[PDB]
This record gives structure tokens, C-alpha cells and sequence, in this order.
């Protein structure tokens, strides 16, 4: 499911570098890449998506995040990608309906 | 909003006196968002839940800006934003108050 979020993912930004007063865009890009990458799926859910861009620029960084959800039918799936000078998180949250 | 201005109150509660640190920081930023969360599923939950994230930062002053793009149910998420500085440690908040 994430799999080919993340050849997606790879596919848009592999290898690329950075430039800053794009980087909002391209990550609405991939949130609009992403959203059919929902859109494929269709699963009848409340579906979030998010993501992060940040420069590498040499200090140390953790991330994941968490909720108090009905723990059987929400969940949350991930994709961390990275090169030369760029991080990239992407990030889907499934809450049912 | 009184939620955030508490929420922000939180941060200071937590990083007042403070600065960043690499080796205190795993346990720092577990404590930091982990009261953030109580502080959202304290008293003002109702049927609620709420989406974190915190991003925590030495100060170098170069450009830096954030932004995120989502798809959200429309009238029961609801995003909100908090940035601080110090001394030492920049502090950034994002909640998502959605209905459970």
C-alpha cells in the first residue's frame, strides 16, 4: 500500500536538491500525488495525509508521531526517503467511518 | 485560542530555563510531546482526538519556514500552529483537533 507511495516518492524527488521557495510546492505535489495514491485505494475511511521536507544541514533529528484511537480499525503508515541534502517524511493516518 | 495558549503555555512549562540538547534530548522531546498529549486528552476531550507533531531545534538563524498540505474530513478536523524561540532552543507545535 505504501510501497508504491514510496516508488512514488522516488520517482518525483530521487536524487533532487534543494530549493527553498518550491519546497512547500513540491510538497503539496506530493500530498496531491499522494491523495490519488488514496484516491487509488478508495478504502471507505477518514484518511489524512501529511508531509515533511527539511534540509540537511547537520543536527540531529528524531520524528514519528501518535494518537488515543480505537486501536483495531485507525492506524497510521509511513515513508522516509533522503538524499544528498533533502529528508522526506510522508506520513497517512486511517480513522474509520 | 485558550487550547493553544495553554498549549504553548506547556512548551515554556516544559523548556523554560532550558536549551536544546542532543544527549538529553531523546528523553526531553519524549517528555515534551508526551505531556503535549496530556495536555490535549486532559480535561476539553469531548468524543475529541488529537494529531502531533513538534519539531525542536538549535539556533542558527538561516531561512526556514514550514507548511503542510493534507485531506482532511472537513468539519471535524481542525489544525492550528505554534512557533517559540529562546535562548538556545527553537519549538514548533502542529495539532490537529479531530473527532474521535
Amino acid at each position: 500500500v505504501d510501497t508504491m507511495v514510496r516508488e512514488s516518492i522516488v520517482a518525483a524527488i530521487g536524487d533532487n536538491q534543494f530549493a527553498h521557495n518550491k519546497i512547500d510546492s513540491w510538497s503539496n505535489n506530493i500530498v496531491e500525488g499522494c491523495l490519488k495514491r488514496l484516491a487509488a485505494m478508495n478504502k471507505p475511511f477518514k484518511y489524512i495525509v501529511t508531509t515533511n521536507l527539511t534540509q540537511k544541514a547537520g543536527a540531529g533529528l528524531h520524528a514519528a508521531s501518535c494518537a488515543r484511537w480505537n486501536e483495531k480499525t485507525d492506524g497510521k503508515l509511513t515513508v522516509q526517503w533522503e538524499n544528498n541534502t533533502m529528508i522526506v517524511l510522508v506520513s497517512v493516518y486511517w480513522l474509520a467511518v | 485560542h485558550k487550547v493553544q495558549a495553554v498549549l504553548k503555555q506547556v512548551l515554556k512549562e516544559r523548556i523554560e530555563k532550558q536549551k536544546y540538547d542532543p544527549v538529553k534530548g531523546a528523553q526531553i522531546s519524549k517528555q515534551l510531546a508526551d505531556d503535549l498529549r496530556e495536555k490535549v486528552k486532559a480535561l476539553g476531550y469531548d468524543r475529541y482526538k488529537l494529531v502531533i507533531q513538534v519539531t525542536v531545534g538549535q539556533k542558527q538563524g538561516q531561512a526556514m519556514r514550514i507548511i503542510s498540505r493534507c485531506l482532511w474530513d472537513q468539519t471535524n478536523d481542525n489544525f492550528a500552529s505554534e512557533y517559540y524561540e529562546n535562548e538556545s532552543m527553537y519549538c514548533v507545535c502542529q495539532v490537529y483537533g479531530l473527532y474521535y
